[PDB]
RNA sequence: GGUAUCGUGAGGGUAGUACGAGGUACUCCCAUGCCGUGCCUCUGGUUUCUGGAGUUUGUCGAACGGCAAGUGCUCCGACGCUAUCGCACGGUGGUUAGCCAGUCCCAAGACCAGAUGCCCA
RNA sequence: CGAAUCGCCACUUCUCUCGGCGCCAAGUACCUUCAUAUUCACAAGA
RNA sequence: GUUGGUUUUACCCUACUUAGCUGGAAAUUGCGAGAAAAAAAAAAUUUUUUAAAAUUUUUUUUUUUUUUACUUGGUACGAAAAAAA
RNA sequence: GUCAAAACUUAUGGGCUCACGAACAAUGGAUGACGCUCAAGCCCAAUUAGUGCCCAUUAUUCCUUUGGUAAGGGCGAGAAAGUGUAGCCCUUCCGAUGUAGAUGUGGCGUGGAGGUAAGGACGAAGCUGAUGGCGUGAGCCUCAGAUGGACCAGCCUCUAGUGCAGAUCU
RNA sequence: GCGUGAGCGAAAGUUUGAAAAGCACUUUGGAAAGAGAGUGACAUAGACCUGAAGUCGUGACAAUAAUGGAAGUACCUCCAUUUCGCCAAAACCAGCCUCUACUGAGCAAGAACGAGGUCAUGGUUUUGGCGGAAAUGGGGUGCCCCCACCCGUCUUGAAACACGGACCAAG
C-alpha cells in the first residue's frame, strides 16, 4: 500500500516559488515528496546567497545556542525550513502539512521507480529567471556552507542515472514493440473507429 | 579584562555516557597504505618515569638524558569477533550489517548481560547454530558481498580479554567490546584483513610500534559535582566576601536577562571524554612471562619488570603486554583507554623521533622507594630479623 | 463511611483508622501503593519497606524529596521509607485480616480493593519564630479506610 | 514488543595564542609565556593511616600500656588529593585574517527502517 | 474493525533541452445478467 | 572640610549548571498505510547449484564430548558419535 | 506567491532595475516572516486584452429585538379603548455604540409588615445538581437528591440595617 | 485571657434525639480504635440539626500558560420536547438577484430575448428517508479551525517594568 503521494522533482526550480506552491498544496492536503532539492536554484550569484545564509547562520541564542534557531545545511532541510516558513507552522493544520512533505537530496531509491515525477512550471527556473542573470543552484551554495554530503549525493545521482539509463535501453526492444504493435493496430479491424481516431488526432 | 576561564568546546561538562573511551573519529583512510587496525583498547596501570637521551638539534638538552614520566598501559590482546561495514548515505553512514565470529569468548558474551551467571546465557546462541548451517553461511556470505560492494568503512568489532588481563582490581569480567576501524587499501583488502583476523587475537605491537604516537581517548577521572573554582579555574573571592568565596561573583548582567551558557557554574567535573593527541610510544612491552626482562634497557642491564616494587598502586602487576607512552594519560588507574592511530600529521621533528630508553624506573610508588629492585633492597638491608626468624625455622625442619 | 462499597459484602473485609496520628502525606503515599495489591504482598511490601529493602514510591507528595534507586520498581525516581506510616498500615491490615477471618473469609486470598487516606482534622501546636512571632505547627493526621475482597 | 549491545551524527558547542632565540630575508628549527585539555612518575603542599616517634601537664597505685588537653603539642609520614609549585598534550581541509567544514565536546525531541544479540506466554 | 481515502502500469517510473491504458462484452459484434435498492441522499460497491 | 556611623530574604518561577526518570512518529488518537530498503539466490546479467521417493525415511553435515596456533587454563579446528535438517 | 481570503504566481501591458527594493555600534533578528529578481521590487496603466478578485460592526436588502413623548388602521384561539406586563391586535417608518452623569422600567432580587391567594410530614426552608425550561438580562421555574426535617412561595401595598471578586477591607 | 498599672477583654448555640433508647455483647487491637451486633423512624442523627463554598481523598471517565469567544464536530447525556411528526430532495407561483440611439469603427449609449441562481424570502404541496426507539433542542467532555493582552484603579495614556489582586464563606 502506498498513499496518494506526488513526488515533485525540484531540479532547476526557483527555491521560494517552488517552496510557496508546494507549501500551499500541503495545506490542500497533497502529500508531496520533494526530490533533488540539491538542484533547487536561487536568484543571484552563489556569493549573494552564501552571504544571505551566513547571515542566517550568524543568528543564534547567546544564552544557549543549543536551543537557538537551527541552521540546517542540507538543501532538503533548507527546503523544508523554507516550506515550513510558508505554512501555519504552529497550528496543527500546518505542523501536519509540513510532515506531509518529504524532501530528499537527489532522488532516493525508494522514491525512484515509484511513478512519474511532477514538476512545477510556475517554479521553473527558465520561467522565472531572466536567463542571462546569474543564479545559485542550491546544493552548490550549501556545500560551501557546511553540507557534507554534496558529493555523496552526486555519486548517488550518478548511479541512479547510469542505472536508469541502462534500463532505458533494456526496454528499448519493449517500447519499440508497442510502438510497432500500436501503429499496426490502426490497420486492424478498427475501421469506422479509424475515422473517429483521425478526428481528434489519434 | 582577562581571557575567558575554560574551553567552551569541552561542553557540556557532563559525565561521559560511556567509560570505555570509544574513538570519536578514526584517522582518514589512506588507500595507498596496506590495511591495518586503527585503535586498541588498553588498561591504564600507573605511571613511572624514564631516562632518555634527547638527540634533537637545537635546545639545551640535545645529547642529554632527560627524565620523562611515562604511563604504563597493560594491553592484553584484543580479540576480533565480528566485522562491520558502513555504507555512505546522504544522511550519513549506515551499518550495512555485521558478520559475527563463529565463536565468541564468554568474556565477550558477558558483555550482553548484567548478570551473566544467573542468566540462561543464550547470547549468540542462535548465531552459533545458524552460522554453522549452510543457510546461515550463505547469509554471512551475502553480508560480505554487501561490504565489498556498498561499504566505505570496514570495522572490526574487537574486545578486551579481561580473563587474560588477570588484574585483581579491574573488576569487570564483561568484555570491553568496540569497533576498531580498518584503514588501509581497497574494501576487499579491508574485508580480507577483517575476515582473516575475524577470530584471532590482535596484539598492540601489530597496531602500533615504538616512537610512533597515539591519540588517546578515555573518560577522565571523575570529581563529582565539582565547584566552579575547580571546574573552571575562576578566582575565588577575597576573604571579606560574605555569601562565600568560591563563586563567580557575577553570573550575568541585566541583559541578556538570564545566565548565559558561557558563565561558569558548579557541576560535574571529571569523567569527561577526551581525545588527547600525540603521545609518543616509548615502548611496546611483551608479557612478563614471555619477555621477563622488561625495563631492562641497553644501558641498564639488570633483569627487571615494568611493574614497580609494590606493584602499581591500586592496580598491581602488569602481567601482559604493555604500551608505555610518554606523559599522562586521561583516566584513573585501571580504566580502559582506547588509543587510536594518530590523526595529526605526525611529520613533526619531535613526533618522528626514535626513543631509545636509557632507564625505565621501577622504584616503589608508595613511599619514595629508593630501590629499583626487590633484589637490590635486600642487597641494601642484607639479611634481617624476618630472615633470621625464617632461616632458623628451616634449619629445625 | 467508605467511599466505595465493596462489590460483595460477604466476600470482603473492611478496616479503618480515623484520626490516625501519622503524617497525611506520608500515609497518603504508603496506602496508595497497596490499593491494588493482594494482602500478603502488601503485608510484604511493608515488611520490606520497613527494612529499607524497598521504598514507598512517593508520587503526589514528592516535593523536594530525595531520589532513591528503590523507586525504580514504581516507575519513578523519588521514593521514601515512612516507618510510622508503614507500621500504621500493617496495623490496619492486621485489622482487616482479622475482620476478614471472622467473616469466614481467607485472608491470604484476600485482595486490597480500596484504600483511601483522607486528611483528618488537624492538631494545632505553636512555633516560636524569630522576631517574637508564633507561627503554627500542625500535625496532619490521616483517615485511612480500606476494604479487601477475595475473588470468587 | 521487551531487553541488550555496537554504532550513525542531523543539530549545537568549538581554541589555541603570543613572544624570543637559532638558522638563512620566507622556509626550517628550538625554548618560553599565556590559554586550554588532562595526569600525579618525580618535586612541592596537604595527614583524621591521630601511621610511627618524641614530648608537656592531668590521670589510670607503678612500670608497661594508655588516656584527657574538643586532633595537647613537636618530628617524620604513606594512600590520596593537588600545584604552571610537578608533568604530558594542544591536528587539518575548503572557500572569501575572516568564514565554513573537520579534527575536538554533547550528540535521535534529528524520535536512526542503522546494524546487531536474546526471548517473543 | 464500522470506518475517511476512490486511477492503474516494469508502454510514465532515464537523462538532457497527448506516456500507455482505464471509463461496462478482454471488444465494436450489443451476444448479454441487472428491476422491488421501489426519483438525491457515504459507491449499499472497491 | 573632618571624624564615627545595622548592607536583610530564594525554600518560588525562569535562566543556567550538572543529575536522573518516562513517554512519544495523526508527536500520546485512526485502523490516516510515505523507508535516503529491497524490488531462487549467489557467484563469476546469466548460469549453476541447492531432499528424494512413494509425509516419511535416509543420508549427510555439523557440533559436542571424550580421550598445532593462538598470551600460555581455554577457546579453535583434529575423532567419533549422535542429532537435526 | 506562502503564511492569508483573493491574480490555483492574471495581463494576450509599458518602462526601469543586479544590490539593493517594497503613507502617517555594541544579547541574534527582522520589507511582518519566508522568500522574491523576465519580482513576489519600482513608476505607470489595466481587468481577461488592440475583441477581474478578496476581506468590515460599513452600504444596501431580509429576518428579529428594542426605542420613538413615531405614522396609521382596528377592537382552533383572541379581539383589553390600552404609557409600562406574557406588551389589546395588526401595519409601516426611523434610531440603536458609549466613560463621567442623568432618567426610565406592571424591571430583577432580599429581610420584614398590611392584604389576598395558596402550599407543606404523600416532606417547608436550606442546600446539591451534564434538571432542563423560560427571560436580552438581573433572574425565575421545573426535575432530581439514593438532601433535609417544618415551615412557606405567589400576587398587590407597606417597609428596610436590602444585592458585593477587589477597600494592604473585617 | 492580657497589662506593673490605669485599664483592655474575647471566643463559645451541647440546636443528638420524641425519649439516652447515649452503641450492651462478639471480634481484632497494647491501646486508640476497627469489624459485626444493637438502639432509634433516621447514627452519612454517635456527644452529634442543617452540613454550602473552598480544599482534599477516592472511584470511574474523557482526555491532553490556563481561562476565554465563535463555530462546528467527535463521544456522552439520571435532560427536554416531539414523533410512531423528523431529515431530506424536487417541483410551482411570487418576489429577488445575477447573466436601439448617437457618433466617426467609437460612445458620455438604450432596452430586449433567453437562461441561471435562490427560501437565512413568500406562499403552494409533492416525493422519499427515519420512526423499544428515532428525532430536534439543551447539557457535558475533547478536538479541530479561528478570535482573544489579567482584572480593579487613578490617569492624556494600563498588558504595562504603576497601584490592589492566593481560595472560599459571612459581613
Ligand atoms: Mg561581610
Ligand atoms: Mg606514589
Ligand atoms: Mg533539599
Ligand atoms: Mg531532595
Ligand atoms: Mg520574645
Ligand atoms: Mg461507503
Ligand atoms: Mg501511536
Ligand atoms: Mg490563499
Ligand atoms: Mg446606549
Ligand atoms: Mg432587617
Ligand atoms: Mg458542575
Ligand atoms: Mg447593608
Ligand atoms: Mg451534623
Ligand atoms: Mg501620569
Amino acid at each position: 500500500h502506498r498513499p496518494e503521494i506526488i513526488v515533485v522533482d525540484l531540479k532547476d526550480h526557483v527555491l521560494g516559488r517552488a517552496a510557496a506552491i508546494v507549501a500551499k498544496q500541503l495545506l490542500l492536503g497533497k502529500k508531496i515528496t520533494a526530490v533533488r532539492c540539491e538542484q533547487l536554484t536561487i536568484a543571484g550569484t552563489e556569493i549573494r546567497n552564501k552571504i544571505k545564509y551566513l547571515q542566517f547562520l550568524r543568528k543564534r541564542k547567546l544564552s544557549n545556542p543549543k536551543l537557538g534557531p537551527f541552521h540546517h545545511r542540507s538543501p532538503s532541510d533548507i527546503f523544508l525550513r523554507t516550506v515550513r516558513s510558508m505554512l501555519p507552522r504552529y497550528t496543527k493544520r500546518g505542523q501536519k502539512a509540513l510532515r506531509q512533505l518529504v524532501a530528499y537530496e537527489g532522488i532516493p531509491t525508494n522514491v525512484v521507480r515509484t511513478g512519474g515525477r511532477v514538476v512545477i512550471p510556475k517554479a521553473q527556473r527558465h520561467y522565472c529567471y531572466r536567463s542571462e542573470r546569474p543564479y545559485t543552484v542550491l546544493g552548490n551554495m550549501c556545500k560551501h556552507v557546511g553540507w557534507k554530503y554534496s558529493d555523496v549525493v552526486k555519486k548517488l545521482e550518478t548511479a541512479r542515472v547510469e542505472k536508469a539509463a541502462r534500463h532505458h535501453k533494456k526496454t528499448e526492444k519493449l517500447r519499440a514493440a508497442w510502438k510497432s504493435a500500436r501503429k499496426e493496430a490502426l490497420s486492424k479491424v478498427s475501421k469506422n473507429n479509424l475515422e473517429v481516431l483521425k478526428k481528434f488526432g489519434y | 579584562e582577562h581571557p575567558r576561564h575554560g574551553h567552551l568546546g569541552f561542553l557540556p561538562r557532563k559525565r561521559s555516557r560511556q567509560i570505555r573511551g570509544r574513538v570519536r573519529s578514526f584517522p582518514k583512510d589512506d588507500p595507498s597504505q596496506k590495511p591495518h587496525l586503527t585503535s586498541f583498547m588498553v588498561f591504564k596501570a600507573g605511571m613511572t618515569h624514564i631516562v632518555r637521551d634527547v638527540d634533537r638539534p637545537g635546545s639545551k638538552v640535545n645529547k642529554k638524558e632527560v627524565v620523562e614520566p611515562v604511563t604504563i598501559l597493560e594491553a592484553p590482546p584484543m580479540v576480533v569477533v565480528g566485522i562491520v561495514g558502513y555504507r555512505q548515505t546522504p544522511v550519513g553512514h549506515k551499518t550495512i550489517g555485521t558478520v559475527w565470529a563463529h565463536h565468541t569468548s564468554v568474556e565477550f558474551r558477558r558483555r550482553f548481560y548484567k548478570n551473566w551467571k544467573q542468566s540462561a546465557q543464550l547470547a549468540f546462541t542462535k548465531r552459533k547454530q545458524f552460522a554453522r548451517t549452510t543457510e546461515g553461511r550463505l547469509a554471512e556470505a551475502r553480508t560480505l558481498k554487501a561490504f565489498a560492494k556498498k561499504a566505505d568503512i570496514i570495522r572490526v568489532v574487537a574486545h578486551t580479554q579481561l580473563r587474560k588481563l588477570r588484574n585483581n582490581r579491574v573488576g569487570v569480567k564483561k568484555a570491553h567490546v568496540s569497533e576498531i576501524q580498518i584503514n588501509g587499501g581497497t574494501i576487499a583488502e579491508k574485508i580480507e584483513l577483517a575476515k582473516s583476523l575475524l577470530e584471532k587475537e590482535v596484539r598492540i605491537d601489530s597496531i602500533f610500534q615504538q616512537s610512533e604516537t597515539c591519540d588517546v581517548c578515555a573518560v577522565t577521572k571523575g570529581h563529582g559535582f565539582t565547584g566552579v573554582v575547580k571546574r573552571w579555574g575562576v578566582a575565588c573571592l577575597p576573604r571579606k566576601t560574605h555569601r562565600g568565596l568560591r563563586k563567580v561573583a557575577c553570573i550575568g548582567a541585566w541583559h541578556p536577562a538570564r545566565v548565559m551558557y558561557t558563565v561558569a557554574r558548579a557541576g560535574q567535573h571529571g569523567y569527561h571524554h577526551r581525545t588527547h593527541l600525540n603521545k609518543k610510544i616509548y615502548q611496546l612491552g611483551r608479557a612478563v612471562s614471555m619477555e621477563p626482562n622488561q625495563a631492562t634497557t641497553t644501558y641498564d642491564l639488570t633483569a627487571k619488570s615494568i611493574t614497580p616494587m609494590g606493584g602499581f598502586v591500586g592496580y598491581g602487576t602488569v602481567r601482559n603486554d604493555y604500551i608505555m607512552l610518554k606523559g599522562s594519560v586521561a583516566g584513573p588507574r585501571r580504566r580502559v583507554i582506547t588509543l587510536r592511530r594518530p590523526m595529526a600529521p605526525q611529520t613533526s621533528r619531535k613526533l618522528t623521533e626514535q626513543i631509545t630508553l636509557k632507564f625505565i624506573d621501577t622504584s616503589s610508588k608508595i613511599g619514595h622507594g629508593r630501590f629499583q629492585t626487590k633484589k637490590e633492597k635486600s642487597q641494601w638491608f642484607g639479611p634481617l630479623k624476618k630472615d633470621r626468624i625464617r632461616r632458623e625455622e628451616r634449619l629445625r625442619k | 463511611h467508605y467511599s466505595r462499597k465493596p462489590q460483595v459484602s460477604s466476600k470482603s473485609a473492611k478496616a479503618k483508622v480515623s484520626d490516625l496520628r501519622c503524617h497525611f502525606k506520608n500515609t497518603f503515599e504508603t496506602a496508595n501503593v497497596i490499593n491494588g495489591m493482594p494482602l500478603r504482598k502488601a503485608q510484604q511490601l511493608y515488611r520490606q519497606v520497613l527494612a529499607k529493602t524497598r521504598c514507598i514510591p512517593f508520587k503526589r507528595y514528592n516535593g523536594k524529596i530525595g531520589r532513591t534507586a528503590q523507586a525504580k520498581e514504581w516507575g519513578q525516581t523519588k521514593g521514601r521509607w515512612p516507618r510510622k506510616s508503614v507500621v500504621a498500615m500493617l496495623s490496619l491490615l492486621k485489622n482487616a485480616e482479622a475482620n476478614a477471618i471472622e467473616k469466614g473469609l481467607d485472608p491470604n486470598k484476600m485482595v486490597i480493593k480500596h484504600v483511601q487516606v483522607d486528611q483528618a482534622a488537624r492538631m494545632r501546636r505553636r512555633t516560636y519564630r524569630a522576631h517574637g512571632r508564633i507561627t503554627p505547627y500542625m500535625c496532619s493526621p490521616c483517615h485511612v479506610q480500606l476494604f479487601m475482597t477475595q475473588p470468587q
